[PDB]
């Protein structure tokens, strides 16, 4: 006789996630080799901490060419006394638009760790300059001058030899994860502005041009992890 | 790796399972800078 | 006897702490708190989708809004109110009148064992039509995320979204029912059933833990829009908890007198 | 014996009739780590702040009720500086410092007389919101003075006092019954606690490691340890006893935890 | 070929109490640690031998505040031969209804065992009685004077330094395990009636007030065990 | 993937006799003791070796 | 523990079938009095 | 004994299968005449 079974409440559903795996309708193939071709990806982790270019909304000149949105910092020589570039930490904010972390975080839920920015100079070698770049977790308002980004969490950099800074803002937390959009702007999801100052002005002889440019980059430290992910956003496709 | 819970046995021999190759004859980086 | 109870520390007596006789054999141990919580309980009913979907607004909402209340369920113990987290519970015991009923919850049952102020588990989903010879299909996203709500038209016939995606979908039988387990997932440690707190840092409604959750269920038909009848349906969700613990305990639910 | 001289930082305080002490959870709550969710070296302990601060409650009479508490929130209290308790320089810390973490001591003040009776209940309840009323608005140091003591209503009972949100007027206007937060004083002794009277004691003690939904809650919103006084027992005495008594207290954090430089806090 | 089976008569039924688990939709995930509070518990038991205040109705003076119920004992100064409090044992009686036993009995069925009761004193250090404490199994009526609570079980009390006194109702019974609360209110559900009775009066100097209070608990034994869940009473949340 | 099964013609149908058993809705529980009492019953025959007193028609 | 009749196996493998923690690298009372 | 074709095995374990008593810690005739 057969042996005796019992059917449980699930019968005959499929789970989208259910790790098992079906009856083959043709096997025994073979297939061309691979190992020619180079360049594996085992974790797209690998493909995370590579370099991007951040986009940013244009100053108050708005060129009609296509798509007035620019990738660098336009300094002015006029003393005031606040920030350059100001921006929050929401991985879906409208600065993290084509990073990579915010990309391959834009399907995904949930990460923990760091957050490299860095930023590459690009002027003439005969000028020269000091600016800090500061970072602070949320405050009631948002800190503004120098006495406020002062206080809290900063680092200043010369213009020498080399052209950059790399730079990684730390990770506090209340609790290990953290999402990676606010559908309710929470303490969970932001942690504060980051900027950068300018301390003391862009120092440069005469009959070399004015106003200097710095690009930003943005990738993934060594602690950053995602975890869970999440159906995607179908509107680059309208 | 993927998700399985077959950690027990599969019901099919393997080269039924999934095509293997033909006979030609801890992670790591994305290339150096010499 | 003779000791005080006044040091806030007392322990219990057997029979021969003043009388004589001797102890009685452990029962049974019906008791441990990973074995008493382990039971299939239903916490509400569920109206089912059949279109491109919609969701509830944020706090305040105005007339003339357009969405699709009641069709959500925002699995927790805790009191929701229209399948977004509130922190009271409402009865609506005299309804009549206009202005939209939301969809309210809580689990009844929980809270009468219910001694402690954190809790830890994982739980599963269990789904059932109350309406006869009914075929339809469980969706589901994370805690800390949002539904995805649009269509793109194949064939001249108009299909939303939420038949694909990432996150597990499940399709039923001939009036089955579907069934599966759920683990963790959200950025807080352990679930709280009191909190202090508030959502963001200022100007917010101090007590409800919003990230600290499990997430939705909703129930949807496999058919194309414009082929929808016109009789709603319901169906309904329940819960049993698994592998719990507990800790720093405290109150019970007040008993009436009355 | 009954004579606890303890001495912290540069501040020492005895009560010579006292009773012992009262630990929970763990039989050494002073014993923690710093927290794993953070990256940045944390700011531990240091001696100017090991302190028994000490600060003034409202007294209590006659014309009392049954069930009737005073409750201060927990390290809120430091913000809003009731009774002339403040936190002095560790306010000054813990506003410029995103994350905090930390346990408390606890012993609390009266002293009645051998012809009085009359009990109290100090207990520390975990994660309560026992200081509002459901306007949306936390109570401040001016509306202490108009009561002297919280009337145990029903409405705290029913768990109809927690603030509730704007319903929004698409909806119909609910009728709530329920909220999980609330106060059962038939059952209020399953908390680290001792009873205070006239029978014995004069000063008691409670004592607390942390708890926490999370690793390190936030700075200046959370509160775990609420701290409430409650009468079981009205008082009586003849014309002549000394008329309403005093009552202060005591408060010590130990192995504090602060984590995340900014400027000091000005509320939005 | 398919190894042969047979179906039995359940088929794709789900019972709630079946002692079996289902297949994960999502698996492999992590999640926050869980070491750092303290506080677990075990069995609720550790829970169910805390004091817990009894609830009592109010002697004929019915103060029109809210819910007007003493967890306290007013004795009196009159000499009458009659208790001061007597109270059955049935866990779901008035008295019963918000003792922990009580409470988180009241969603149980069965259990066994003792149940111990303290009282503690709270009176002027001055002031001194002398309070009898006494327990019958069910007579046909009820014992009322000093004579009848005199011959079954008891234990005198004195006032001195110390204020409470420890008290554990026995446990005789008919069968082991005993029910919670009764829909007949048969032998099986009740164990008699406690009381307790002032036995000399209450002695105290001049100008120090009169009639002193004492407090009752309600707690677990040793041996009190419980079994087999019920469902609740949501009465509470209306 | 599953391992292949075939049902064979007796589906869902329950048999008085049928020599096994079924799953529990409610389990670990506990039971009063027994062995107090004696005069156990293994089997009936033992019951079926006792005097009986027959019964008869009355004489006219 | 809990309520199971698994005392011979599990079909999936212990990590798919419940999270499990990180790496930070008879029973007792509840609270004494010292 | 009763009737099984349980020679092999039972699924739950035999504490979930039907309740144990507690702890207290070739046939035979009915009564004999001494």
């Amino acid at each position: 006789g057969p042996i005796p079974t019992a059917p449980r409440e699930n019968s005959l559903m499929f789970l989208s996630t259910l790790p098992d795996d079906t009856v083959p309708a043709y096997g025994n193939v073979r297939t061309p080799p691979v190992n020619y071709l180079p360049g594996e990806i085992t974790d797209l982790l690998q493909l995370a901490r590579i370099p991007t270019l951040m986009a940013f909304e244009r100053v108050p000149e708005p060129v009609p060419a296509s798509d007035t949105y620019v990738p660098y910092v336009a300094v002015p020589t006029q003393f005031d006394d606040r920030p350059l570039i100001s921006f929050p930490i929401t991985l879906s904010d409208p600065v993290y638009q084509n990073t990579l972390v915010g990309a391959i975080s834009s399907n995904f839920a949930n990460y923990r760790g760091c957050i490299q920015i860095t930023l590459t100079f690009c002027g003439p070698m005969m000028a020269r300059g000091k600016f800090l770049l500061s970072y602070s977790p949320p405050n009631g308002t948002q800190p503004q001058t120098l006495s406020e980004a002062m206080q809290c969490t900063y680092s200043i950099w010369d213009i020498g030899l080399n052209s950059s800074w790399t730079f990684v803002v730390p990770y506090i937390s209340p609790s290990d994860y953290r999402e990676t959009r606010a559908i309710t702007n929470s303490v969970y999801s932001a942690d504060g502005w980051f900027s950068l100052h300018k301390l003391t002005k862009i120092t440069l002889p005469p009959d070399c041009p004015q106003s200097p440019c710095i690009l930003f980059f943005a990738s993934a430290g060594e602690d950053y992890t995602l975890r869970l992910p999440v159906d995607c956003n179908p509107s680059y496709v309208f | 790796r993927g998700n399985n819970g077959n950690m027990t046995f599969n019901y099919y021999a393997n080269t039924y399972q999934n095509s293997v190759d033909f006979s030609t004859s801890i992670l790591n980086p994305l290339g150096y800078l010499k | 006897s003779t000791d005080n109870a006044e040091t806030g520390v007392i322990e219990a007596g057997n029979t021969d702490t003043d009388f004589s006789g001797e102890l009685a054999a452990p029962g049974s141990n019906h008791t441990n708190v990973k074995f008493l919580f382990d039971r299939s309980r239903l916490l509400n009913v569920i109206k089912v989708l059949e279109k491109d979907a919609v969701f509830p607004r944020p706090f305040p909402t105005q007339e003339g809004a357009q969405q699709d209340d009641g069709y959500f369920c925002l699995l927790t113990p805790r009191p929701t109110v229209a399948s977004r987290p509130a922190t009271r519970f409402g009865l609506y015991a005299n309804p009549s009148g206009s202005g939209v009923l939301a969809n309210t919850s809580l689990d009844f049952n929980f809270y009468s064992l219910a001694c402690f102020t954190y809790f830890r588990s994982d739980l599963e989903v269990t789904v059932v039509s109350l309406e006869p010879d009914l075929e339809f299909a469980v969706g589901w996203f994370p805690s800390g995320s949002e539904y995805q709500a649009s269509s793109f038209v194949y064939d001249q016939l108009h299909v939303p979204f939420h038949f694909t995606g990432r996150t597990p979908r499940a399709f039923a039988s001939k009036g089955g029912k579907v069934s599966f387990v759920l683990p963790w997932n959200s950025v807080s440690s352990v679930l709280p059933v009191r909190w202090g707190g508030a959502s963001k840092l200022s100007s917010a409604t101090r007590g409800l833990p919003a990230h600290a959750d499990w997430g939705t269920i909703y129930a949807f038909v496999p058919r194309p829009n414009e082929k929808k009848s016109t009789a709603v349906k319901h169906v309904a969700v329940y819960i049993r908890y698994k592998n719990a613990r507990a800790w720093c305990p405290s109150m019970l639910p007040f008993r009436s007198y009355k | 014996d009954r004579v606890t001289t303890q001495t912290a930082g540069n501040t020492a305080i005895n009560t010579q009739s006292s009773l012992g002490v009262l630990c929970a959870y763990v039989e050494d709550p002073t014993k923690s780590d710093p927290p794993s969710s953070s990256t940045d070296q944390p700011t531990t302990t240091f001696t100017a702040i090991d302190r028994w601060y000490t600060g003034r409650l409202n007294s209590w009479t006659k014309a009392v009720k049954t069930f009737s508490f005073q409750a201060v929130p927990l390290p809120g209290a430091f913000l809003s500086r009731q009774g002339g308790l403040n936190g002095g320089a560790f306010t000054a810390t813990l506003h410029r410092h995103f994350l905090m973490k930390c346990g408390w001591q606890v012993q609390v003040q009266c002293n009645l007389t051998q012809f009085h009776q009359g009990a109290l209940l100090v207990a520390m309840v975990p994660e309560t919101t026992l200081d509002v009323k459901p306007d949306g608005k936390a109570k401040s140091l001016q509306e202490l003075n108009e009561e002297q003591w919280v009337e145990m209503s029903d409405d705290y009972r029913t768990g109809k006092n927690m603030p509730f949100q704007s319903l929004g007027t698409y909806y119909r206007p609910p009728n709530w019954t329920w909220g999980p937060n609330f106060i059962n004083p038939y059952q209020v002794t399953v908390f680290p606690h001792q009873i205070l009277n006239a029978r014995t004691s004069t000063s008691v003690d409670i004592n607390v490691p942390y708890i926490g939904e999370t690793p390190t809650q936030s700075s200046e919103t959370q509160n775990s340890w609420t701290l409430l006084v409650m009468v079981l027992v009205p008082l009586d005495y003849k014309e002549g006893a000394t008329t309403d008594p005093e009552i202060t207290f005591s408060v010590r954090p130990t192995s504090p935890y602060f984590n995340g430089l900014r400027n000091r806090y000005t509320a939005g």
